[PDB]
């Protein structure tokens, strides 16, 4: 009721009733099943979705609770992907060519950003403080950054000469730029087939989950190279066939969303800080 | 959950007979 | 926060106020204007934005602060609009022939909307309270509507002919229908050309403003017939050239903000909450 | 009309909405070219279905249908308890949707007038001449104390001043306390002296695109927009209605019964 | 309906015939010949007239006409205050004249009857089917418990019992607790299962002529004739509306308002 301010909550170290009902989540959220086109090609039946939704609801999960979502690949995906149901799993696919890439989604996915808009074309742009990320999507994003000095001159660049421009993306799908925090950059984006935005890391994103199917750990979701944290929302299966990664994600399904929890933004507690 | 809905409807039921008339052997006097 | 929403917050009403934070409020926010492209091309001018630029920064924004969104006109601004900074500024050209159409999207823009999925191919739908509206928006959406009755019988209209539905919106790039609540409608819509969602009507939004650049008070921004409120954030306006428009627009920032607030900016740039 | 005493701690009574739409009766007004756009033949079966489902017994609802504003504001007659009137606004005849506004939101008493024997004159502000009919055209004659007109001739009727043209309704208001001498045409129009006692509380009217442009006084100084005069946008009549059906109980409770006694038995509906 | 405690030491009020003439409506219903007779276009004002001298202001008086009983008993609308329904009296129409009385003299609570698909019976003497058009031929099938009919087949109509053929009114009795098959003219025919609450006391049946043959009562064991129910020899109209205008008073002494709350679909003629 109280929306706008933080107030403290007081509790007891020895309180009694403990009570819980997992039960409430499965009837009450939704979960959305995000996987590559491939999956649905390996599996070839025209009813695979009906059969898992069956054996989800054999986990608790009303029919109509679970729905599925495809994507061609990676980086198709990458270009502002809408998570939307109570608990998001997807179901991303390694390939040792498209690391930084699957890092980047996760960055996107799994934690929650706060962007505003850019103005290449009026605005010299910096980047405040660590949380601070230039994040671009769109069909072919190609970013080159020329860096300013206290005189507003470039380094190593010239403002009126794109050719020298420092170029950090080419023909990206989705990219986060991470460049020197408190110098005024020049930025050159193809704004025809691409959107940059200046974001900022709040936190987690609480309610999605990242099944890595294949190779070995090797997201980064943090820019700091000192630190590449594996949360428990990471996960990691080895494969041979599809069928069989579904199966296990419907088997533990209750221990991938008890590794989630509800998006903290999403519920009307969190009413007038951003969002809902 | 779940919901009542209702469904009265007119229905108009249509149907017949059918007959199975197997004859015996002989000159066919018999059936 | 979220565990100390339901908490008393306590206030003497004798403490002392505080200094005005309208100068930090304007050195840590955002500000976009939306205006149609016909101002833009009356003012015939390509550094305008930059101009409009230093002009706010003489009203106290930073540089890097101002944005400006061009939109075609109402109608294909209705579909899917989206606010980006903390403070958004509309600028709504008035067109006789486009009052419930202003009214729509201004009740679109000004307000907080909570929306799911309708799949109008598998469910009837009712709307359960006067917060409960259908908002549908698309290239171009027409809604067919046939109550039914509590036998699930279309009331002057054949539930399977979509010939006898009654029609409630043509060609429209945004709609927001209000049927009688309680009963069971089966609707058939353009879906191919938009998408129609079940929204709940949250509250006022507080930081769009919606200024109507001439004609007179029209906007109805409630479905109810006997209320015609007129909040602090829709403001009106007479013209005869689009450069004083944007003066006055720069020269009274402090009262329009004054009329907005912060902390209301989601996430998200959509216009509405989305629950799948 | 006695004192009424009353306490400020009597407990509320429940909701009297419920036996209120049992035991009264709703008349809808709309033009033709609603029925027209809705191309329906039972329409009005479909509303008072709808209206049933929000509480109104099944032919409670009377709808009625007028061609446009001047044709209905000929002695327009409401018959409801409760009377809802969609008028369709448009930009040129904003001072007859006025007018009827006035006429049927307010509570007139009225006596002939014969404008080729008697002098006229308007008492007070409550005092207007309303005439109506198939064609009203009224010209004014103010008189001096001498009874001799002023910027007119008494036997010349040209010299009179025209105040209404071809009006299916028109409320005329003069310099109260001067004698006028009326030229009306009678032979396709009535005139009546009439004082307005207060407001008709079983009457909204709703309009239907535009403006609060409406003004239900003659003084210059007020535009009220009382909570009986709704305004609403639209595109489509069935929305329109629609919107009418499910906010029927706000409709109702800006209404209030007449509360008037009539000397005049005319036809009505009353469940 | 709370508990009324009154005082027997209370003094009397003044006479209210005054107040109620004043702020009440009359309707009076006569047949066809009766103006045909008086062959006078102005019957209607000098009636008018009269009333007014005995207390009716002008406009409280309504005059319906109808062709005759028959017809009139295809659902009489009772618009006025006061009723009084001038009913010709013939020979041959007795049965018809009474169902018209007890259609009119009575208050009933009644409701569709499909019979096309559904099986009826009478619960109680109160009970009856009244239907009503432009020709009721009504047929009976009484049925058992294992659903056969007796004395009729339920898929053979010729077999039916016939009770009224090309009626505009038939007041249906039949043996209570036992299931009918109906088969009724539903195109030129409504049947209506009806409960009779009471007498309708704003109504009241002048029958013009004859011999007090009326029975608004199924029951053979009573025929009573309620105060609402005058009977006046007559040979000129005339005479009849000058004996009818004299003794309203009288009338109306013998009538009390409705009373009742209706939840049907009928205009009024109310002041
Ligand atoms: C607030 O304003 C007052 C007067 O303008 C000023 O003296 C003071 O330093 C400001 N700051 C605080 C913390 O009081
Ligand atoms: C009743 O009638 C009497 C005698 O005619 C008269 O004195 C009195 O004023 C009347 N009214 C009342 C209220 O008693
Ligand atoms: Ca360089
Ligand atoms: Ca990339
Ligand atoms: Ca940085
Ligand atoms: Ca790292
Ligand atoms: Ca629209
Ligand atoms: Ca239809
Ligand atoms: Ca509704
Ligand atoms: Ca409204
Ligand atoms: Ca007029
Ligand atoms: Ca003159
Ligand atoms: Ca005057
Ligand atoms: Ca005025
Ligand atoms: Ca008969
Ligand atoms: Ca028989
Ligand atoms: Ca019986
Ligand atoms: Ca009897």
């Amino acid at each position: 009721q109280n929306y706008g301010i933080n107030l403290p909550i007081t509790g007891s170290m020895d309180t009694a009733y403990a009570n819980s009902t997992q039960e409430e989540t499965f009837l009450t959220s939704t979960l959305c099943l995000y996987y590559p086109t491939e999956a649905a090609t390996e599996i070839n039946d025209n009813s695979w979705k009906d059969t898992l939704s069956q054996l989800f609801l054999t986990k608790g999960w009303p029919t109509g609770s679970v729905y599925f979502k495809e994507y061609t690949d990676i980086a198709s995906f990458s270009v502002d992907p809408q998570l939307y149901c109570d608990y998001n799993v997807v179901l991303m696919k390694y390939d040792a060519t498209l690391q930084l890439d699957m890092s980047e989604l996760a960055d996107l996915i799994l934690n929650e950003w706060l962007c505003n808009p850019m103005d290449i074309t009026l605005y010299y742009y910096q980047q405040t403080d660590e949380a601070n990320k230039w994040i671009s999507m769109g069909s072919s994003c190609t970013i080159k950054v020329c860096p300013l000095n206290t005189q507003t001159l470039g380094i190593g660049c010239l403002t009126t000469d794109t050719a020298t421009f420092e170029e950090v993306a080419t023909a990206e799908k989705l990219v986060i730029t991470d460049v020197v925090d408190g110098v005024n950059h020049k930025l050159d984006v193809t704004t025809a087939t691409c959107t940059i935005r200046n974001c900022k890391k709040l936190g987690p994103r609480e309610n999605v989950a990242v099944i890595q199917v294949g190779g070995s750990d090797v997201l980064d979701i943090t820019a700091d190279p000192t630190t590449a944290p594996q949360t428990e929302r990471m996960m990691r299966i080895n494969w041979k066939k599809w069928w069989q990664v579904f199966y296990t994600v419907v088997d533990y399904v209750n221990q991938i969303i008890q590794a989630m929890s509800k998006r903290s933004r999403s519920l009307n507690s969190a009413a007038f800080y951003y969002r809902i | 959950l779940w919901k009542e809905m209702q469904y009265n409807r007119d229905i108009t039921i249509r149907f017949k007979f059918a007959s199975s008339i197997v004859k015996s052997g002989g000159l066919g006097y018999k059936w």
